[PDB]
């Protein structure tokens, strides 16, 4: 079970757009990943529920499968 | 789920190159992307199909993988195409009409009243429309209440216990068939044709055709009917090329 801030907790699509950069700055800290850019997702969550896995790994090289699969788990959960 | 302007609930194929700049503006607003430069894509529906994803990248660095996959949704979860069928068996008129009975029509085929005279008459709607028409729409308009006509026909369809099962069954273009009728004649017409709805459910195409064409509704209409009847009886678009 993956525990995420109180503001974020709600449904990813109904994130806005600063909450996918809290959710990213969240997850490098969470996760111990290589810094992300906050303009690397420049979109709402109804945008970030649209994206391949391909086009997380092209915005993020580094983490971006990682950062798919959290996404996953918290639509699992 | 995605709920996209009305006229834009036509398959992209019928997009003009105004129509993909809409698009591009609607889906800035929906998905907070950063500014899309209308000039993005100029071209027409047909030419935005035959696009990559590398080339929706190359030409949205920040929104092209968006896009693309917006795109894919939008035919992925289409709908009969029936907007050239009808537009061919009703035609597409911007400005009030009268049919072949003498009711007040514009669009694709959209009654507006039974009212009679030229005393205004009607003069909604005008909203639905609208906004202040005056008689005269646009293109788009058009392809609103003509979606807005499809939704109903569909939900009409969907909300009878004879007609709900044969759609079910039915391939993507024989479904359009059948929303041909409902758009015609209405959902309470179609539904009285019992035995040739069971023949279709039962795929027996060719017997279906024969018995649809011993109708009341093929002899007030016969080049119209023979058109839906083909489309029912191959499963193409034969008949409308
Ligand atoms: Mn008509
Ligand atoms: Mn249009």
């Amino acid at each position: 079970s993956i525990r995420l801030p109180a503001h974020l907790r709600l449904q990813p699509i109904y994130w806005s757009r600063d909450d996918v950069a809290q959710w990213l700055k969240w997850a490098e800290n969470e996760f111990s990943l290589r810094p992300i850019d906050s303009n690397t997702f420049e979109m709402n969550g109804k945008a970030l529920l649209l994206l391949t896995k391909e086009d997380f790994r092209y915005r993020s090289p580094h983490s971006g499968d990682e950062l798919y699969e959290l996404l996953q788990h918290i639509l699992k959960q | 789920s995605i709920r996209l302007p009305a006229h834009l609930r036509l398959q992209p194929i019928y997009w003009s190159r105004d129509d993909v700049a809409q698009w591009l503006k609607w889906a800035e607003n929906e998905f907070s992307l950063r500014p899309i430069d209308s000039n993005t894509f100029e071209m027409n529906g047909k030419a935005l199909l035959l696009l990559t994803k590398e080339d929706f990248r190359y030409r949205s660095p920040h929104s092209g993988d968006v896009l693309y996959e917006l795109l894919q949704h939008i035919l992925k979860q289409a709908g009969p195409n029936i907007f050239e069928m009808l537009r061919i068996d009703e035609g597409l008129r911007l400005k009030i009409y009268k049919d072949t009975e003498g009711y007040y029509t514009i669009g694709i085929g959209h009654l507006l009243t039974k009212s009679p005279s030229l005393n205004a008459a009607k003069s909604e709607l005008d909203k639905a429309i609208g906004r202040n028409t005056n008689g005269v729409i646009t293109k788009d308009e058009a392809e609103k209440l003509f979606c807005q006509d499809v939704d109903a026909a569909v939900r009409g369809i969907l909300r009878n216990a004879k007609l709900k099962p044969v759609y079910d069954s039915l391939d993507c273009v024989r479904r359009a068939a059948l929303i041909n009728m409902v758009f015609q004649m209405g959902e309470t017409g179609v539904a009285g044709f019992t035995n040739s709805l069971r023949m279709l459910q039962q795929k027996r195409w060719d017997e279906a055709a024969v018995n649809l064409a011993k109708s009341r509704w093929y002899n007030q209409t016969p080049n119209r009917a023979k058109r839906v009847i083909t489309t029912f009886r191959t499963g193409t678009w034969d008949a409308y090329k």
